[PDB]
């Protein structure tokens, strides 16, 4: 009955270095290879190396080389795994993996359920509301909203009249920019003929800036 | 006369009854003396397959030579996780003998006689012996000492070459000598090896190497970490325990008043054990100048893994498991049943 | 170079219904299917290409056709539902997002498109907005064109989860250039297709008109 057994989850700042462990029960140490796989969501699951218990024997990944060191403890059964130089792109999920038998490494049956490592700064930007104005060109019903862009780090949230607008509201998932920062789009289908009489207010909060922002989209006048 | 079986194999040797060397004395009660004359019996249009990554051959040698090394080569300490046993090291005589190993009664060996075999697979021409070549039980790491030599051309093994994983074996045509001293800081040795025979061998691997994996550029580089039994290559030289610094042997791309490659080497009393889970401490070193000249018959590889632009492949030595060590001889026998 | 392409990125599918996901793979060697369960550690599925692990129900296949590896899953459960990865040695698929979907009349989506905010472009970037609003299936498409040009890796589209009441799903492309590519250029439109519409629709704006 394999068992790895990994270390709880960290928080560091880019710059900073990390170590998680991971104890093997159920099997014979020293005659079976470890591998340490992460998975940072949106992107292939990555393995960073192998490591042969027996002599400490390790074969790490081209693209860590440098920044990963992996060693093991023989007498109390532990896989040791170091990265330094840790970026914002180092934020995954880090496992310990067995092979199915021992011979063949690959088919990783064994896996320890995971050590979340979250690299981040402590920079925080407020958002710029821009309004998506109604076409003065007018299926059916006519469509406005808010373009809540530039902002770091998520959540931010988006309400439409204080609250008392909800029907008809869609708030789009943000999306991670080039630049770093991120950016959502909030909807809502409103009555066409409605339009110049009626008040319609974005209201966008992001608590990390502490950042309240409301912002009157209305279409362009000519 | 394909007929794969297990079997307990017993070993052979030209032991000396005077002699205090510890292998020999070993075989005096293991082994038996060598046939004068063996006999080989070849066969015709006779076609079988081999796998030297699967076969007992290895594990029976392996269990023979850790209980040699037990009985012979006595530590002052051995601490292995909590527990400890202390008792008497006095120095030893130690130098390897050639061992055969052979097949009971109702059994035989099967040797194969392709010398371009490559250790897995179907093998063409195939005879019957009931006993292998002589080996020396050599341990050692990165390097393969005082084997057999590879007959035809440089051969490459591997269970799966695309398989970063499994060990790399090179057998040499051509041997490299090195030499090592201690001389009479005493921890202190020093290996040498000629630059010509080595740069040369390793142009002559990476050719090889090329053929294996098309459109890739071929470079070595020094052992990425782990014990220093095997970032070194590590040996037993007339007891003591040397440990070599291989970086000197591995400096990129090999191309295609001597001039010597020193690799600089020292003794230690505080190692870990290679028969298993262990350190163990022996006695200090002896006096004098305590030199090896062995011969280079062989490396042990392995291949960086992970992505890679440029298109270059990398290599560096390996070992730590001495069962590979006893495959690259044995790798040319099955042990087979007849009927 | 990692030559291991899985495919497709997102699967959002019905219970009862059969899920099928492939990866192409030059390169010889043994490929493996794993199952990523929302908040757990993987687990093996498939070894060697078609083999079952162990507690993997007969629901799970494996096959090989040329360089393309297929992984079905008949009869889907809710236990099924995560992310799948192929795998080959050291390297893996970019995943396929397996998710629920219910099942629904087609509906065609509502497009609306948006021009920058002159409020925006004090800042030296514009950001062009085109919405579809409430539609199903889930497949959709949008493609931007510039004066009857194409775009490329301008732009990034977003998707709301399916409504609970009434089950259709939004999404938001945004096309993003400098303050400068904008200023050139009159035409600015995006191209909808989707299985709800006879032919693409498609809806523009001429750069400083009302
Ligand atoms: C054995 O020799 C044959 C030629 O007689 C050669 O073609 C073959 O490749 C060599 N054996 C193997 C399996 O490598
Ligand atoms: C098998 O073939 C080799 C040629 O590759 C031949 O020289 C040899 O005599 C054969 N093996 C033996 C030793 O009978
Ligand atoms: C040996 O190989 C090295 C590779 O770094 C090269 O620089 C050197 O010229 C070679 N020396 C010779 C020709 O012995
Ligand atoms: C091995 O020798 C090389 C010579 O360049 C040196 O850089 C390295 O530190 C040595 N290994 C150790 C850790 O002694
Ligand atoms: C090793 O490579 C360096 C270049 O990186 C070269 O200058 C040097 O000559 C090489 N050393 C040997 C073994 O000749
Ligand atoms: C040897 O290797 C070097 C590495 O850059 C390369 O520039 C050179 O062309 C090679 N020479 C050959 C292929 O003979
Ligand atoms: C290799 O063999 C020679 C004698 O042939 C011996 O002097 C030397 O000690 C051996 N090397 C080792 C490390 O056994
Ligand atoms: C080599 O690896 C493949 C998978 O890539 C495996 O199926 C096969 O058994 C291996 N071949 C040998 C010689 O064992």
């Amino acid at each position: 009955q394999v068992q790895l057994v990994q270390s709880g989850g960290q928080m560091k700042k880019p710059g900073e270095s990390m170590r998680i462990s991971c104890r093997a029960s159920g099997y014979e140490f020293i005659d079976c290879t470890l591998n340490w796989i992460r998975l940072a969501p949106g992107k292939r699951p990555e393995w960073m190396g192998w490591l042969k218990p027996r002599g400490g024997a390790v074969n790490y990944a081209r693209p860590l080389q440098g920044r990963v060191t992996m060693t093991r403890d023989v007498y109390s059964d532990t896989a040791f795994l170091e990265l330094r130089s840790l970026t914002v792109d180092d934020t995954a999920v880090y496992f310990c993996t067995r092979g199915k038998n021992c011979d063949y490494n690959w088919d990783f049956e064994h896996w320890g359920r995971g050590t979340p490592v979250i690299v981040s700064s402590p920079s925080t930007k407020g958002p710029s509301v821009f309004p998506l104005a109604p076409s003065s060109k007018s299926g059916g019903t006519a469509a406005l909203g808010c373009l809540v862009k530039d902002y770091f780090p998520e959540p931010v949230t988006v309400s439409w009249n204080s609250g008392a607008l909800t029907s008809g509201v869609h708030t789009f998932p943000a999306v991670l920019q080039s630049s770093g920062l991120y950016s959502l789009s909030s909807v809502v289908t409103v009555p066409s003929s409605s339009l110049g009489t009626q008040t319609y207010i974005c209201n966008v909060n992001h608590k990390p800036s502490n950042t309240k922002v409301d912002k009157k989209v209305e279409p362009k006048s000519c | 006369v394909w007929k794969e079986a297990k079997t307990t194999l017993f070993c052979a040797s030209d032991a000396k009854a005077y002699e205090r060397e510890v292998h020999n004395v070993w075989a005096t009660h293991a082994c038996v003396p060598t046939d004068p004359n063996p006999q080989e019996m070849a066969l015709g249009n006779v076609t079988e397959n081999f796998n030297m990554w699967k076969n007992d051959m290895v594990d029976q040698m392996h269990e023979d030579i850790i209980s040699l090394w037990d009985q012979s080569l006595k530590p002052c300490v051995k601490l292995t996780g909590g527990s400890t046993v202390t008792q008497a090291c006095p120095k030893v005589s130690f130098d390897p003998i050639p061992i055969h190993y052979c097949a009971p009664a109702g059994y035989a060996i099967l040797k194969c006689n392709n010398e371009t075999f490559e250790g897995t697979g179907p093998c063409n021409n195939v005879s019957t012996v009931q006993c292998t070549h002589g080996i020396k039980p050599v341990v050692s790491t990165q390097l393969l000492l005082n084997g057999s030599l590879a007959k035809e051309e440089i051969v490459i093994r591997s269970e799966n070459l695309t398989d970063n994983a499994k060990t790399i074996i090179v057998h040499l045509k051509e041997s490299v000598e090195i030499v090592c001293t201690r001389p009479g800081d005493t921890r202190q040795a020093h290996c040498n090896i000629s630059e010509e025979k080595w740069n040369k061998t390793l142009q002559k691997v990476s050719k090889i190497l090329q053929e294996h994996f098309p459109n890739k550029a071929i470079k070595f580089e020094p052992h990425s970490g782990g014990d220093l039994e095997i970032t070194t290559h590590s040996f037993n030289c007339r007891g003591e325990f040397f440990y070599c610094n291989t970086t000197k042997l591995f400096n990129g791309t090999y191309n295609s008043s001597n001039t010597t490659i020193t690799l600089p080497c020292r003794i230690k009393q505080i190692v870990n054990m290679w028969q298993g889970v262990g350190r163990a401490m022996y006695a200090p070193p002896i006096k004098g100048n305590i030199t090896c000249k062995s011969i280079i018959t062989g490396l042990l590889l392995t291949r960086d893994g992970g992505n890679d632009d440029n298109d270059t492949e990398t290599f560096r030595p390996g070992g730590g498991d001495m069962r590979d060590n006893w495959r690259s001889e044995l790798y040319k026998y099955k042990v087979v049943e007849i009927k | 170079e990692i030559v291991l392409t899985q495919s497709p990125g997102t699967l959002s599918l019905s219970p009862g219904e059969t899920a099928i996901i492939s990866c192409r793979t030059s390169q010889y060697g043994s490929l493996a299917w794993y199952q990523q369960r929302p908040g757990q550690a993987p687990r093996l599925v498939i070894y060697s290409g078609s083999t079952r692990a162990a507690g993997i129900p007969d629901r799970f296949s494996g096959s090989r056709w040329g360089p393309d590896y297929n992984l079905t899953i008949s009869n889907l459960e809710s236990g099924d539902f995560g992310v799948y990865y192929c795998q080959q040695y050291e390297f893996f698929g970019q995943g396929t997002k397996v998710q629920v979907d219910i099942k629904r009349t087609v509906a065609a989506p509502s497009v609306f498109i948006f021009p920058p905010s002159d409020e925006q472009l004090k800042s030296g970037t514009a950001s062009v907005v085109c919405l579809l609003n409430n539609f199903y299936p889930r497949e959709a498409k949008v493609q931007w064109k510039v004066d009857n040009a194409l775009q490329s890796g301008n732009s990034q589209e977003s998707v709301t989860e399916q409504d609970s009441k009434d089950s259709t799903y939004s999404l938001s492309s945004t096309l993003t250039l400098s303050k400068a590519d904008y200023e050139k250029h009159k035409v600015y439109a995006c191209e909808v297709t989707h299985q709800g519409l006879r032919s693409p629709v498609t809806k523009s704006f001429n750069r400083g008109e009302c």
